[PDB]
RNA sequence: GGAGCCUCGGUUGGCCUCGGAUAGCCGGUCCCCCGCGGGGUCCGGUGCGGAGUGCCCUUCGUCCUGGGAAACGGGGCGCGGCCGGAGAGGCGGCCGCCCCCUCGCCCGUCACGCACGCCGUUCGUGGGGAACCUGGCGCUAAACCAUUCGUAGACGACCUGCU
RNA sequence: CGUUCAUAGCGACGUCGCUUUUUGAUCCUUCGAUGUCGGCUCUUCCUAUCAUUGUGAAGCAGAAUUCACCAAGCGUUGGAU
RNA sequence: ACCGAACGCCGGGUUAAGGCGCCCGAUGCCGACGCUCAUCAGACCCCAGAAAAGGUGUUGGUUGAUAUAGACAGCAGGACGGUGGCCAUGGAAGUCGGAAUCCGCUAAGGAGUGUGUAACAACUCACCUGCCGAAUCAACUAGCCCUGAAAAUGGAUGGCGCU
RNA sequence: CCGCGGCGGUGCGCCGCGACCGGCUCCGGGACGGCUGGGAAGGCCCGGCGGGGAAGGUGGCUCGGCCGAGUGUUACAGCCCC
C-alpha cells in the first residue's frame, strides 16, 4: 500500500449466492485510499480478515467515492489507530484539524510516516470521527481554540533565492 | 510541539529606569548601570505602560528548548533590578583546621593574595572581575565580603577564590580548608 | 517589535500560487502553517491556503471568525479595501512594476528620451548646488 | 564581466558550489572578505573536523603529502578545489579563472560586491542552531594574520564611512534637486510613472 | 605617424558603508555630548525594500538651416599648480590661462553607393609578443670560464684575492 | 564476599559483544619459487595506560596502594641460563 | 553472480533501474508534513560494519490515579503506647534474619525506610495544617540522537561538503 | 547564335526560403456524459424550534485618553455557528 493525496470511498460487498444461502448480507466499509481499484483491495483485505470473504468466493456490490458534507468549514479528526511498529502492533488515537476527513487521514499518514515510520501497508484506518470544540485530548490541537487568536509570523524566512541569484541587498525577514 | 506563545511580564517599580536597542537592555538607576545583550536569544522584548512599567518578553512558536528561556531571561532581568537597586553581597568565610589563611587586598578589592593556606610558600593572587570590590570586614575574624552589581561577576569572582584554595592529593573529606562562600544576599536592604 | 499578525479579519497579499497578485481576508486559523482563507471582492473563493504563499498587510475589519462569505463581504464593501488598497503605496508601485512590464518599445524610446534630458537637466541643476555649496563654503 | 562576492555570513560549500559552477560556466568570479564564511555546527565539530583533517597527512613524505593551507582564502580555495574537475584541462582552466583573498585589497575594496542569499546563513540556517567563523578556526588552527587583516579593515571601514558620507551628501543634492526642478520637468516626470518609473 | 606576421578572449559600464535577521533605511537636528563632522534622545516618511541589482548610469545613424524649452557647458591623450591614494596605489578631484563650437529634447528642410531578401554587423583595441622604420633627452656594464683561497668540498657547488 | 552494606573493590547461577597480538577451521592467490625461525640494528604506528601531566572514587586520617576518565607527548634498563 | 535490460550501423522521441547542490546530465519546485544536535551525527538490496542494557535528550502513544470536599514539588510539628510482643541467648525496647503482622490516642506513626549498636539512647520517612493557587503524577511502549563502542601507513555517505 | 520554350541528370562551393507528408514533443481554445441524476458554495430572505464558542451589554481587575484595548465571570441574539 503507498500513498498520495487520499480519498474516501465506501465500500460494499457480499458473498456470491449459493444453495445454501441464496441473500447474503451487505458490509459497508469507508477506506480511505488514492483510487478506487486499491480501495477495492484494501477493503477485500479487511472483509478478508473479519469475515469468511474472498475475492474470488465474493462480490463487491458498490464500491463509491463520498465527498464532504462541509468543505468549507474547519474540524477536528480524531482517528483511531492500529499499526504495525519493529516490535509487537500498537494502538494509538491521534486529534487532527484539518477541512476534510480524507486530508485529515492523509495528514495521519504523513504524521505516522514522520514520527514513527509506520508506512501505510503497516497502518490500519480503525474509524474516523469529526469532533466539537470540546471533547479534545492533545494539547496542539486544543491551543488553537481560540476566539480572538493572535500571531505574527515572525522569522519569516524568504524563498525564491536563485532568481536573480547574484544581488547586491542581503535579503530582509522583518515582514 | 510548537507553542502558539510564551510570554511573561515584569514589573519593574519607580526606582528603576530601564529602556532597549532591540535585544540590548540597559538598566540604569542607584547604584549605576547595568548592560545585557540579549541578542542569539531570539525572543521578543517589549517595554509598555507609561514611564515603561513593566518588560514584557515573548516566544512565538517555539518548542520545549526555547520555551525554557523565556523564564531565564526574566531571572536576569530581576537579578539585574535587584544589582541595580540594592546591590549583591556575597560573604564567605575561611575554614581552617590549624594553619591560619591570610588573606589581604591589595588596590581597593582588585587583587587579593591568601596565604598560608595549608602551610603552603606559594602565595595565591587573584585578579578580581571588573567592578566587583573585596574587603575584609568587621566584627568577624576571617570572612571576605565581594560587593558588587553583576551577580555573574561577583559569583564568578567568588567561584575563583573558592577554587584557588583547594586540597590537592588528600582526603578532602577529612581537609576541610578554604574559602566557603556562607551568605548571599544584598548590600542595602529596605 | 511586531505589528502585523494573523488576526480574524487580516488583509494580505497573495505572492504566489493560482489566485496570486489578490487580496485575502483571513477568516480563520487552521494549523501552524495552513489558514483559512476568503475573497469577496478580488474574485478568490473560500479555500484553505498556507502562510507560505501570502504577505499580510496592515488592513483590519471586523467579522466573527467562521463567517459564512454574505457578513465578510459588507465588512469587505464597509472598510472598503479596494479604494484604500489603489491608494496604498505598494500597489501603486506594484502597478508601476506591472507598467514597466507592458512597457513597448516606442513607448521605452519615449522613455529613454525622456531619461536623458531629464538626467541631463538634474545633473545641470546638481552642479549648479555643488559650485553654490562650493561658495557657500568659501 | 567580474562577479565580486562577498564572504560576510555565506556558508562554506553552500558558496563553493555555486563559485564552482559558475566558474565552470566561463565567468571570472572573486570570492573576498573569506575569513568572514561561518560553518554551520559549532566550532569544537567544525575545529575537530579540520584537525582530523590536520592528521590525514602522507607518512614517508609529509611535504610530498598533503598541503594543509591554513588561511581563510586558501581553505576556501581547496572546498572549490574538492568540487572542481582539477585533474582536466577545463578544471584547472577554473582554477585559474577563479581568485581568492582573505580580507578585501584596494584592486576590490573600491568595488560594488555581491550578495549570494542561496549560501546566506540567515535564508539557510535556523536561527536557533550553531555556526563558527573560518577566521577564528583559522587563527585558532594556526593562521598568523586576523589582527593585520582586523587593523586594515578597521581603516577601510572608516575609508568607506567617509565615502558613504560622501554618497549620502550627493543623495541630499540629488533629492533637492530634483524638489527644484520638479517644475520644470513637469511633462518629463509624468511620462516615467505612466509606463512605470518613480512610483 | 605605416603596412605587414602569430596568439586569442570579447560585444556599455556601476567609482566602495558597516550592520541586524524577534528588525532595518532616511532627515533636521528645536535638546545634549565629543573631535565642519561623529554619537545619543524626541519627532516625521516608506519597509516583501521606488534613496528598489525586480536597480542605476550612456544612446547606438550622420550632417545641412531656423524656431521653441534648458544651459555658459564641452574640447585641443590642453599647458603649470594644490593634493589624496601602500594590503596587491598606479588612478582621481580641484584652480589660472590661449582658441574654437551650438553638442542635449521637440519640430519644418532635403541629402548621404536606395549595392535590387539572404551568414561570420558593431566594439573593448592606437588589443599582447617578434622583425623594419620619424625625431628629442639620457647612457655606459654585468655574469660565467681560466688563476688563487680554504671558513668549503666526491664532481659540481660555497667563502675569497687579483692596476 | 566485604564487622552492618549487592555494586569502594569484587561477584556465582545466566547472558550480550570486540580483536586478529595465540591456536583452530576452509583452500580463495602463489609450486616456469614471494628465501623458511630466532637474535642484532633501525624507523613508524595502535591503546586494551606500567610510569610521568591534569582529574574524579575508595573499606583515601598521613604514607603507601586499588577503581575510573581525558591522554601515546616522552620513557619502558643491565645481565646468568 | 545485485536491479533494469540483452547487442547489426545511425537520426528523432520515450523510459526501466537509478537519480536532479558541485564533480556529474537533470528539482535554479518561492515542493507538502513532521523528526533530528550528535565532544563517534546520518546518508539507499547484495555491501563492506554492530549487540544486550540504559537516558525526564527530545517527539508521540497505552494504562491507572487526584484537583476547590481547596493537587505537585518548595519553608515545616512527628514516628508514642499492649510491646524488652514473638523464635533468635551471641544480640533485636523497628533494627544480622525469618513465620508473624492489629487495636488505643485517633490527626498520627507501618510490630517499620535509613543513619547504627556487646544492647541502647539519639537523628530521621504514610496523613494534615499556615503560606503560591491549576493542570499534575507514576509505570510501560514506540521514533531520531547519545553511552555501551578499543588497532595498529593518513582515510573516506565516492570526494567536496552538508544542519 | 537568340530562346532558362518542354523533358532528363543537374549545379564549383557556402546557404536561405516556401508548401506537403511520416514520426514526435508542447500550447491556445471550443463544447459533452456520469455522480449522492454530484457535495458545499453565490442572491432575496420568510413563519417557527433546540443547542453551543462567548457581544452596541452586565461586571471583578489592569493599561491609557464620557471613550478605546486586554483578561475572567451567568449567558439569551441585537457578534456569530450547527
Ligand atoms: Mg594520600
Ligand atoms: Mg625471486
Ligand atoms: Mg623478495
Ligand atoms: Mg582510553
Ligand atoms: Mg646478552
Ligand atoms: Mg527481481
Amino acid at each position: 500500500k503507498a500513498s498520495g493525496t487520499l480519498r474516501e470511498y465506501k465500500v460494499v460487498g457480499r458473498c456470491l449466492p449459493t444453495p445454501k444461502c441464496r441473500t447474503p448480507p451487505l458490509y459497508r466499509m469507508r477506506i480511505f485510499a488514492p483510487n478506487h481499484v486499491v480501495a477495492k483491495s484494501r477493503f477485500w483485505y479487511f472483509v478478508s480478515q473479519l469475515k469468511k470473504m474472498k475475492k474470488s468466493s465474493g462480490e463487491i456490490v458498490y464500491c463509491g467515492q463520498v465527498f464532504e458534507k462541509s468543505p468549507l468549514r474547519v474540524k477536528n479528526f480524531g482517528i483511531w489507530l492500529r499499526y504495525d511498529s519493529r516490535s509487537g502492533t500498537h494502538n494509538m488515537y491521534r486529534e487532527y484539524r484539518d477541512l476534510t476527513t480524507a486530508g485529515a487521514v492523509t495528514q495521519c499518514y504523513r504524521d505516522m510516516g514522520a514520527r514513527h515510520r509506520a508506512r501505510a501497508h503497516s497502518i490500519q484506518i480503525m474509524k474516523v470521527e469529526e469532533i466539537a470544540a470540546s471533547k479534545c485530548r492533545r494539547p496542539a490541537v486544543k491551543q488553537f481554540h481560540d476566539s480572538k487568536i493572535k500571531f505574527p509570523l515572525p522569522h519569516r524566512v524568504l524563498r525564491r533565492q536563485h532568481k536573480p541569484r547574484f544581488t547586491t541587498k542581503r535579503p530582509n525577514t522583518f515582514f | 510541539m510548537k507553542t502558539i506563545l510564551s510570554n511573561q511580564t515584569v514589573d519593574i517599580p519607580e526606582n528603576v529606569d530601564i529602556s532597549l536597542k532591540g535585544r540590548t537592555v540597559i538598566v540604569k538607576g542607584p547604584r549605576g548601570t547595568l548592560r545585557r545583550d540579549f541578542n542569539h536569544i531570539n525572543v521578543e522584548l517589549s517595554l509598555l505602560g507609561k514611564k515603561k512599567k513593566r518588560l514584557r518578553v515573548d516566544k512565538w512558536w517555539g518548542n520545549r528548548k526555547e520555551l525554557a528561556t523565556v523564564r531565564t531571561i526574566c531571572s536576569h532581568v530581576q537579578n539585574m533590578i535587584k544589582g541595580v537597586t540594592l546591590g549583591f553581597r556575597y560573604k564567605m568565610r575561611s575554614v581552617y583546621a590549624h594553619f591560619p589563611i591570610n588573606v589581604v587586598i591589595q588596590e581597593n578589592g582588585s587583587l587579593v593574595e591568601i596565604r598560608n593556606f595549608l602551610g603552603e610558600k606559594y602565595i595565591r593572587r587573584v585578579r578580581m572581575r571588573p567592578g566587583v570590590a573585596c574587603s575584609v570586614s568587621q566584627a568577624q575574624k576571617d570572612e571576605l565580603v565581594l560587593e558588587g552589581n553583576d551577580i555573574e561577576l561577583v559569583s564568578n569572582s567568588a567561584a575563583l577564590i573558592q577554587q584557588a584554595t583547594t586540597v590537592k592529593n588528600k582526603d578532602i573529606r577529612k581537609f576541610l580548608d578554604g574559602i566557603y562562600v556562607s551568605e548571599k544576599g544584598t548590600v542595602q536592604q529596605a | 517589535v511586531f505589528r502585523r499578525f494573523v488576526e480574524v479579519g487580516r488583509v494580505a497579499y497573495v505572492s504566489f500560487g493560482p489566485h496570486a497578485g489578490k487580496l485575502v481576508a483571513i477568516v480563520d486559523v487552521i494549523d501552524q502553517n495552513r489558514a483559512l482563507v476568503d475573497g469577496p471582492c478580488t474574485r478568490v473563493r473560500r479555500q484553505a491556503m498556507p502562510f507560505k504563499c501570502m504577505q499580510l498587510t496592515d488592513f483590519i475589519l471586523k467579522f466573527p471568525h467562521s463567517a459564512r462569505q454574505k457578513y465578510v463581504r459588507k465588512a469587505w464593501e464597509k472598510a472598503d479595501i479596494n479604494t484604500k488598497w489603489a491608494a496604498t503605496r505598494w500597489a501603486k508601485k506594484i502597478e508601476a512594476r506591472e507598467r514597466k512590464a507592458k512597457m513597448t518599445d516606442f513607448d521605452r524610446y519615449k522613455v529613454m528620451k525622456a531619461k536623458k534630458m531629464r538626467n541631463r537637466i538634474i545633473k545641470n541643476e546638481v552642479k549648479k548646488l555643488q559650485r553654490a555649496a562650493l561658495l557657500k563654503a568659501s | 564581466q567580474v562577479l565580486v562576492l562577498d564572504g560576510r555570513g555565506h556558508l562554506l560549500g553552500r558558496l563553493a558550489a555555486i563559485v564552482a559552477k559558475q566558474v565552470l560556466l566561463g565567468r571570472k568570479v572573486v570570492v573576498v572578505r573569506c575569513e568572514g564564511i561561518n560553518i554551520s555546527g559549532n566550532f569544537y565539530r567544525n575545529k575537530l573536523k579540520y584537525l582530523a583533517f590536520l592528521r590525514k597527512r602522507m607518512n614517508t613524505n609529509p611535504s610530498r603529502g598533503p598541503y594543509h593551507f591554513r588561511a581563510p582564502s586558501r581553505i576556501f580555495w581547496r572546498t572549490v578545489r574538492g568540487m572542481l574537475p582539477h585533474k582536466t584541462k577545463r578544471g584547472q582552466a577554473a582554477l585559474d579563472r577563479l581568485k581568492v583573498f582573505d580580507g578585501i585589497p584596494p584592486p576590490y575594496d573600491k568595488k560594488k560586491r555581491m550578495v549570494v542569499p542561496a549560501a546566506l546563513k540567515v535564508v539557510r540556517l535556523k536561527p536557533t542552531r550553531k555556526f563558527a567563523y573560518l577566521g577564528r578556526l583559522a587563527h585558532e588552527v594556526g593562521w598568523k594574520y586576523q589582527a593585520v587583516t582586523a587593523t586594515l579593515e578597521e581603516k577601510r571601514k572608516e575609508k568607506a564611512k567617509i565615502h558613504y558620507r560622501k554618497k549620502k551628501q550627493l543623495m541630499r543634492l540629488r533629492k533637492q534637486a530634483e524638489k527644484n526642478v520638479e517644475k520644470k520637468i513637469d511633462r518629463f516626470t509624468e511620462v516615467l510613472k505612466t509606463h512605470g518609473f518613480l512610483v
